[PDB]
């Protein structure tokens, strides 16, 4: 969840040409290479 | 309530009794409840939306069951108001409770509620 | 919530949980939901409940979380709806208090 | 950081828009008193003694001190944002 | 033992009024002095301004061009009051070695006004109560005479 | 016991997330492969591409890779149905609780000492039929799964047994 500076509608991910055009009025930040990280380590129970 | 006085068949533990030393409260005005809220540290409607949230220092005063605002510190609130109730500026009855895993002081002035004494 | 005077979706998560780590799984769940249908307008979701209620909305939310008191400034009541989604994500009937 | 402000207000001399909450006291130069171990207390009019310690989250928005002079008649300008609020609270 | 004392500073407050911003924490963002445009109220601010949005981002294009209203293209604000009682908060400018009290007016909440969408399904149409109060203001939303500029006063 | 307990794709997997390259948004996970050595189960990375598929997530086609060591899987995008995001967040929740292998309806197995294992679960002839447990010995409690499985005689016994057990 990444909000809009201007609107603060929550993130939509377009996957043309890599921006971040909300529902509403666009602010696509085309974020150039820089990696998506969200690695939300989950559980691992063992024995 | 007693332990052992209860019937047995239908109402095994459905029928209580009261003990000894007990006191049903009745209702009672508001005002300086609210009042002595107000002057102890709470803030409600003007706070960002982020503030009431996992950080520590945010216990969040209600009263009956409405919000009134939080407190940074709980430990002053629950303190000074059961001072004042001793000192009984506040009604005898009246009851400020602390549940720490949802950050919610609790002052109650419900009237219905089960009391007793102690020293 | 978007009834009830907070329209933008950033305020409700403010009002869930900034800190995420549980509340993160507040937004995928219905904040997602809600915009899965383009659907972002105050007035057009209380349109929603002036359909299902068996702007004549504005009204009826007075019957709903009532003693949460109201003079047509919502936001005493917001965070009351949001204590209540707080309790369920960081999740005694018989108790004597 | 109920001192720290001060402290910090000490560290860099820019003046620093507060936000004060006094108790509701009505009219029956003020003093502050920063007490050892960082008690602040404000010795106010009538000579009580208020403390006033630290609050609710702040700069976690925007926060900005506007005077509206009437801008028809005058200007409504930024004077400054905002810094950490102080609560003020009678003692007992 | 910092004995700094506060002036009860009588410098006029009744201009006082503070703005907030449940809207801009992401980065220190700051409003930013140039925007004009300016919309104000004294009851119920309104706050509407001139906060074009910026062509870095690229375009944006043909959705704001399928917004129908943009009049560069205003992000306004409607004023959320928490007025009821308004004297509990007056802290104003405080040096290491002065304090000015000033007791301000009611503080009001400025979230961002939409009314594009508002608006947008209106033109699709096209295709409460006593709600603003006994005298329809005839007044307050007619004030936004606004000009917020740049001085150091006090 | 692993081998007929399910285990989904979360419980063995280290930091999964999507990963944000131009024009796309494929999701990515990290498979701890010294607790898949350590719950002694058979699971590789072709194993879990063949489980992400023919999972009910529509991820049918070949479209889930397998990058790595046989260590981490990768699926990038759905077709249809706002494929663009909400189906990449919609992905996030049902990926890891996909059954990698196991028995998907029994809820855990625990062994018990010689050596039995007894579950809680219901399927009985997916447990029956597993190697390394002689199937000629294992009985149920509920008496209606030993009936569509084991015949009406065998339905009989466990009865008659489940109430003398009780008794
Ligand atoms: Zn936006």
């Amino acid at each position: 969840l990444l909000f809009c500076p201007g609107c603060g509608n929550g993130l939509i991910v377009e996957e043309g040409q890599r921006c971040h055009r909300f529902s509403c009025n666009t602010c696509p930040y085309v974020h150039n290479i820089t990696r998506k990280v969200t690695n939300r380590k989950y559980p691992k129970l063992k024995e | 309530l007693c332990p052992s006085d209860t019937p047995e068949g239908e109402a095994c533990g459905l029928v209580k009794n009261l003990a000894l030393m007990t006191h049903i409260t009745t209702d009672m005005e508001d005002g300086p409840i609210v009042k002595l809220a107000s002057n102890l540290g709470v803030e409600d409607v003007n706070l960002l939306c982020g503030e009431e949230l996992s950080y520590p220092n945010v216990f969040l005063v209600f009263l009956n069951g409405n919000i009134l605002g939080v407190i940074r510190d709980h430990k002053k609130l629950v303190n000074t108001f059961r001072l004042m109730r001793r000192a009984g500026y506040i009604n005898e009855f009246v009851s400020i409770s602390t549940n720490l895993t949802d950050r919610c002081v609790y002052i109650s002035s419900d009237g219905g509620r089960l009391c007793r004494p102690y020293i | 919530f978007k009834a009830m005077g907070v329209e933008s979706d950033q305020e409700i998560v403010q009002m869930i949980g900034t800190e995420e780590h549980v509340m993160a799984a507040f937004g995928p769940s219905l904040e997602e939901c809600q915009k899965a249908q383009i659907f972002t307008q105050m007035q057009a979701l209380k349109y929603i409940g002036n359909k299902v209620r068996r702007a004549r909305e504005l009204l009826a939310s007075t019957i709903l979380t009532h003693v949460p008191v109201k003079e047509f400034n919502f936001r005493a009541k917001c965070i009351y709806t949001a204590v209540m989604v707080r309790r369920v994500i960081l999740a005694d009937r018989d108790y004597y208090g | 950081s109920v001192a720290e402000l001060l402290r910090e207000l000490s560290l860099t001399k820019e003046e620093e828009l507060l936000f004060l909450q006094l108790p509701d006291t009505l009219p029956g130069v003020g003093k502050l008193l920063i007490r050892k171990s960082g008690r602040v207390q404000l010795l106010l009019g009538k000579v009580t003694l208020d403390v006033t310690m630290g609050t609710a989250c702040s700069f976690l928005q925007e926060l900005v001190s506007v005077g509206l002079g009437d801008s028809r008649t005058g200007e409504m300008t930024v004077l400054g944002h905002v810094k950490h609020k102080l609560v003020c609270s009678p003692d007992f | 033992v910092q004995e700094i004392d506060v002036y009860l500073a009588k410098s006029l407050a009744e201009k006082l009024y503070l703005f907030q911003y449940p809207v801009r924490p992401a980065s220190m963002t700051y409003d930013d002095i140039p925007h004009l445009s300016a919309k104000i109220k004294p009851k119920q601010q309104k706050v509407e301004l001139e906060m074009a949005i910026d062509t870095l981002n690229p375009n944006y294009c043909r959705s704001k061009g399928e917004q129908i209203a943009l009049n560069m293209d205003k992000q306004t604000f409607c004023s959320s009051q928490t007025t009821s009682n308004t004297s509990r908060y007056a802290a104003a400018l405080y040096r290491q070695g002065e304090l000015h009290l000033t007791p301000l007016h009611g503080i009001l909440q400025l979230r961002p006004s939409f009314s594009y969408l508002d608006k947008a399904d209106a033109k699709h149409r096209e295709r409460r109560r006593v709600q603003s109060y006994e005298f329809l203001q005839k007044k307050h939303a007619e004030e936004p005479w606004v000009h917020l500029h740049y001085y150091g006063l006090r | 016991k692993g081998r007929i307990e399910k285990t989904l794709l979360g419980e063995i997997s280290e930091y999964i997330e999507e990963v944000f390259l131009p024009d796309d948004c494929f999701i990515l996970v990290k498979l701890s492969l010294e607790r898949i050595r350590l719950l002694r189960l058979e699971v590789n990375a072709e194993t879990v591409r063949y489980s992400i598929c023919t999972s009910k997530l529509r991820v049918k086609p070949g479209d889930v890779a397998v990058h790595g060591e046989a260590v981490v899987c990768v699926t990038p995008r759905e077709n249809s149905k706002s494929s663009m995001y909400y189906v990449l967040q919609f992905l996030k929740e049902d990926l890891p609780k996909v059954v990698v292998q196991g028995i998907p309806e029994v809820s855990r197995a625990v062994i018990h000492i010689k050596y039995k294992l007894l579950v809680e679960g219901d399927n009985l002839r997916a447990v029956m039929a597993t190697h390394g447990v002689k199937g000629t010995r294992t009985t149920s409690n509920n008496t209606y799964e030993v009936e569509k499985t084991l015949g009406i005689e065998a339905a009989r016994t466990t009865i008659i047994n489940e109430i003398q057990y009780t008794m």
